[PDB]
RNA sequence: GACUCAACACGGGGAAACUCACUAGUUUAAGACAUUGGAUGGUGAUGCAUGGCCGUUUUUAGUUCGUGAAUGAUUUGUCUGGUUAAUUCCGAUAACGAACGAGAUCUUAACCUGCUAAUUAGCGGCGAGUACACUGUACUUGCUGCUUCUUAGAGGAACAUUGUGUGUCUAACACAAGGAAGUUUAAGGCAACAACAGGUCUGUGAUGUCCUUAGAUGAACUAGGCUGCACGCGUGCUACACUGAUAUAUAUAACGAGUAAAAUAUGCUUGCAUACUUUUCCUCCGCCGAAAGGCGUAGGUAAUCUUUAUCAAUAUAUAUCGUGAUGGGGAUAGAUUAUUGCAAUUAUUAAUCUUGAACGAGGAAUGCCUAGUAAGCAUGAUUCAUCAGAUUGUGCUGACUACGUCCCUGCCCUUUGUACACA
């Protein structure tokens, strides 16, 4: 017997939940989808409650984890979301980057909107961070959707 | 300069159709001369809210809040205790903090209902919680407030 | 037979039910001389006279008060009767002279017959006025 | 300072300053001779 | 032991690990420091 | 006010293929405007159509740069 | 002192073995689990116990566990 | 039968639902009720140090309720609504008679 | 911790037990793993190891590319000038053509679709009236023709629209009229290129490295400081009065937010153990008590009950007073009634009384201000066991003024001079 505002506000902390989960188990593939290893899945689930921007990142954040070169490694990765069809890709990486002075280097090709709400419906987002020997490595995977068409995008037929 | 043209038509048919103060001070009279009620002497060392901090300073507060209990009972079909407590709320100014709004002392005006009720010009039932005025009450008001009406007409 | 219309400026709000009888202009239990403020009074008395005494004999306004301030609560009673006025004579008693009075009631002002959007913006940041700032020390 | 009494136009204010007396014994004289600011009759 | 029920101690965040600064608004019992970023995955998105 | 290239290169683009059902009248160039046009914002749709009457108000009367 | 009785101990094992799916939670001074009718201060000392062995492993939450038995820790704890 | 949820289109689209069908089984249907939408605030400021101007954030929660009732059997509706919601839609069913 | 903006009502920091990283002290192993070997945690140090986040430059308009062109660092594009919310554009152009930032887009207020309708809302109609009008009325109780009105789903209206005008007659802006909407109709959120050796490892089982671990730099428990002050500097509240000190009456809103425990009985001898409703939120009622607060209760997991046909105040009217530091003023302490909290003593919160400081509108100086906005008046939410004088959401009283400029200040461009480049 809750209320509809306090039962919003458990499903709410339900799915904060599920996020990180998510997030957790997903690391073989894709986003395969959720349900509402699958076997383990909902049954851990059930015990404790009673294109793809994500993979992507988390791909690009295995090549600096495994000890590849950043270079390459978002060379690689940039050319994956070139031919998946993204007109573009914004990824930015910072750390220690090999010496003692913080730095980071940014990879910019195509239109690459930046700011605007539009734009934040348009554009999907991923951040990822992970440990290193001495520091913490962050990855930023800006993918924007294919464009309803822009309201800046005009052409006449 | 009470008294002020009108360009509709008047009914006159109850103290809606009457200003509040004229009649509340007239009633406060009316019921002074009839003595139906005590002064009371209980609630003479008492001021009227806590936020006042100071005596009325009038000798007829007490009367006057008896006429204008009755007054809002009528305009409102259902009231609380409470009620009055906000109508007569007043500003608290709590020295060095910031005025507020606080309400008046309640067992006063729970005293002055009891007295109504004792006059039988307030009933109540388990139907409509809230106060309301008895039929008798209602053509006794009707009568006071014609009867007013007449002499401040014409 | 009846008409119901609408007023409102500022937070106030106004309903206004105008019907045939003998006169009684009645907002909502108290009459209009009643209110105590004789300087919203001559507002009030302003659409009054600009109408017709003898025409408002004949009809009877129900108006409703929910809400606003003294001034807010006069506008938008202003509002609600000159749309009833103006609806009335476009409805039942006479068209000829819905003309004549709304330009009357348009050249006089424009806040007599519409009201204004003029109202409370959200607060910003910076102050505790709505455009001030708090007194930065150095 | 203050040194008005109540000892010896109807405006309190014009009435007051023509005897020398405070606001108050002044509207008490101004309803003696007749028989919170308000306009005239 | 002294576990109380009132105050301060009577519950801490349920993430952050640390007492301060929790919000009980609405019941949420988070700590804002990571509710800050947990707003989005919650879904409750700042718009103005 | 003013405008931006947006603005300024559709009013380019367009005319050059109805300017016959374009009339005199700012309110039958609107709808025009809007019915040849795919872009869903009416508010900016408004602001190039508007601009698309002021830049029909300087044709017949002298060169028109382009067109 | 808080003296463990092997009741207890075999109590989990068996618990982990019936259901296969166990999580004990990382607070320590709640009298009892929804679903584990033991004091949960025997519990966590054991899991820990049971994982430093290298018999399970356990992504691990802020305040849950997300245990999970491996293949090949039945086998070591049956008796 | 009211249904409440937090995005737009997901329960104007159920509530298409509902009208097509009361017109297909020609019930004694009531008009549709438009509750108000209620918003619901809460605050948080940015800065997790001390320092910096503090800056406040609002983000919002805007909350949906629609009424409809129905004259008709109860098993009918509550299968046809779970063929044609969202997960994200709640319905709750009351029944009517006259 | 933090030192001009970019701190000093900030750390959500309104500190009675831990709480707190501190202190006078007392305890625990709760050192996983294979006596002994052997680690986690840590509010220990390092934001001068970092990530993220943030605060600035910076709410302004700047940054970059491809090609081309002019030993090299490099220059052009990125500009004489005209307009602007802005390299926003027109234009002459060794430049031409592109990406960003700008833009644009949206909630809310705002006008309309006599669209679209009714829960828990409004307008009516009649079944019985309370008293008067006169050949309906203020107020109830029961049902339903209907939904501009209580509310809102999409959409539209507004675009310098038109006309009189300036302009290289191109890009532009002015007045008036229709129009609610003529500074984008207005406040907002997204905030790049690049940087700070600005803050944060005291927010994280995010975080490297140096440090502690049985007498813990882990945890728990008794008492204390952050609340003391010779004093100085910030944000605020109350005021220095007669447009006022004070009491009565009526006219009044939006945002709001709201349900691992009390008590009873039994055994032992008020304490522990055991089972029953849900006492564990705001509360309307009838009383107790000036009040605080209590008693048994309506309602509600919520347009239903608090409560919103209504929660405040400056106002409105009459009254005691009538500009004398006064009765203004409320600092101060004393006597106490109750709640919050097993703990109010460093008298939290509080109903009552007494006590009576300065204060004649504040110097050298500074902050905010372009229209429901200055300013004043209040109200809801947050942290809350209790406590706003804090921050934020909302409403009322609707003003004095420009409608522009570089003279001050903070930023920007160009030109120029440098022996500066940690600038």
């Amino acid at each position: 017997p809750i209320s509809k505002k306090r039962k919003f506000i458990n499903d709410g902390v339900f799915q904060a939940e599920l996020n990180e989960f998510l997030a957790r188990i997903l690391a073989e593939d894709g986003y395969s989808g959720v349900e509402v290893r699958i076997r383990e899945l909902t049954s851990l689930v059930q015990k404790r409650f009673f294109l793809c921007a994500m993979a992507q990142a988390e791909s690009l954040r295995y090549k600096l984890l495994k000890g590849l070169a950043v270079r390459r490694a978002c060379y690689g990765v940039l050319r994956h979301i070139m031919e998946s069809g993204a007109k573009g890709c914004e990824v930015i990486v910072s750390g220690k980057l090999r010496a003692q002075r913080a730095k980071s280097m940014k990879f910019r090709d195509g239109y690459l909107i930046s700011t605007g709400e539009p734009s934040k419906r348009f554009v999907n987002t991923a951040t990822r961070s992970a440990q290193l020997k001495q520091g913490v490595l962050g990855i930023k995977v800006k993918i924007m959707l294919p464009t309803s068409i822009l309201p800046d995008n005009i052409s006449v037929l | 300069r009470l008294l002020e043209p009108v360009p509709f038509v008047k009914t006159n048919n109850c103290i809606k159709d009457v200003d509040a103060d004229l009649f509340i001070r007239s009633y406060a009279t009316h019921l002074k001369l009839h003595n139906k009620i005590t002064y009371p002497k209980w609630c003479t060392f008492v001021k009227t809210g806590k936020g006042r901090k100071l005596a009325p300073l009038n000798e007829d507060w007490y009367f006057i809040r008896a006429s204008s209990i009755l007054r809002r009972l009528y305009l409102h079909p259902d009231i609380g205790v409470g009620f009055l407590r906000r109508q007569f709320s007043s500003k608290q100014r709590r020295g060095v903090a910031p005025n507020h709004t606080s309400l008046a002392s309640g067992k006063i005006l729970r005293s002055i209902l009891q007295q109504l009720e004792n006059l039988g010009y307030v009933e109540q039932n388990p139907k409509k919680k809230g106060r309301r005025l008895t039929t008798k009450g209602e053509n006794a008001i009707n009568n006071f407030a014609r009867y007013i009406n007449k002499k401040v007409y014409n | 037979k009846r008409v119901q219309t609408f007023g409102k400026k500022k937070t106030a709000v106004a309903v206004a039910t105008v019907t045939n009888g003998k006169g009684l202009i009645k907002l909502n239990g108290k009459n209009l001389d009643l209110v105590e403020p004789y300087i919203l009074k001559t507002k009030v008395y302003e659409p009054l006279w600009l109408i017709g005494s003898g025409k408002l004999k004949n009809l009877d306004i129900r108006i409703r008060v929910k809400g606003g301030g003294q001034t807010s609560q006069i506008y938008a009673i202003r509002q609600a009767i000159g749309k009833g006025i103006i609806s009335y004579y476009q409805k039942y008693v006479d068209e000829s002279t819905k003309k004549e009075l709304k330009d009357v009631l348009l050249r006089y002002d424009r806040s007599l017959l519409v009201g204004d959007t003029r109202r409370c913006e959200p607060k910003k940041f910076g102050g505790k006025g709505a455009r001030a700032r708090y007194q930065k020390s150095y | 300072k203050l040194n008005h009494a109540v000892f010896i136009v109807i405006t309190p204010s014009a009435i007051a300053e023509k005897y020398k007396v405070n606001l108050s014994v002044a509207r008490a004289v101004i309803n003696h001779l007749a028989d919170s600011q308000k306009l005239y009759t | 032991v002294h576990p109380k029920k009132y105050g301060q101690g009577s519950r801490q965040c349920r993430v952050c690990s640390n007492k301060h600064a929790i919000i009980r608004k609405y019941n949420i019992n988070i700590c804002r420091q990571c509710f800050r970023e947990r707003a989005d995955i919650i879904g409750f998105k700042k718009y103005r | 006010r003013v405008r931006t290239k947006t603005i300024k290169r559709a009013a380019r683009q367009i005319v050059e293929k109805y300017y016959a059902k374009l009339t005199l009248d700012f309110q039958i160039n609107k709808k025009i405007t809007e019915e040849v046009a795919i872009i869903p914002s009416k508010r900016m749709k408004n602001k190039v159509a508007g601009f698309v009457t002021h830049l029909m108000k300087r044709i017949q009367k002298g060169p028109v740069r382009g067109i | 002192y808080s003296y463990i009785p092997k009741q207890n101990k075999k109590l989990i094992y068996e618990y982990l073995f019936k259901e296969g799916v166990i999580v004990v939670e990382k607070d320590a001074k709640i009298p009892r689990h929804p679903h584990l009718n033991v004091p949960n201060l025997h519990i966590m000392m054991t899991l820990k116990s049971l994982k430093s062995r290298n018999y399970v492993e356990e992504k691990y939450n802020w305040k849950h566990q997300y245990f999970i038995l491996n293949n090949e820790g039945i086998e070591y704890l049956r008796e | 039968i009211a249904l409440t949820s937090k995005n737009l289109r997901a329960i104007e689209k159920v509530c298409s639902d509902i009208m097509k069908g009361a017109k297909e089984k020609n019930l004694n249907v009531s008009g549709p009720v438009r509750l108000p939408v209620k918003t619901l605030r809460i605050t948080t400021r940015k800065s997790p140090c001390g320092e910096g101007t503090n800056t406040w954030d609002r983000f919002e929660l805007r909350i949906y309720k629609r009424l409809i009732d129905l004259y008709s059997q109860c098993e009918v509706v509550t299968q046809m609504t779970s063929i044609n919601i969202d997960p994200v839609v709640e319905v709750e069913v009351i029944i009517t008679d006259s």
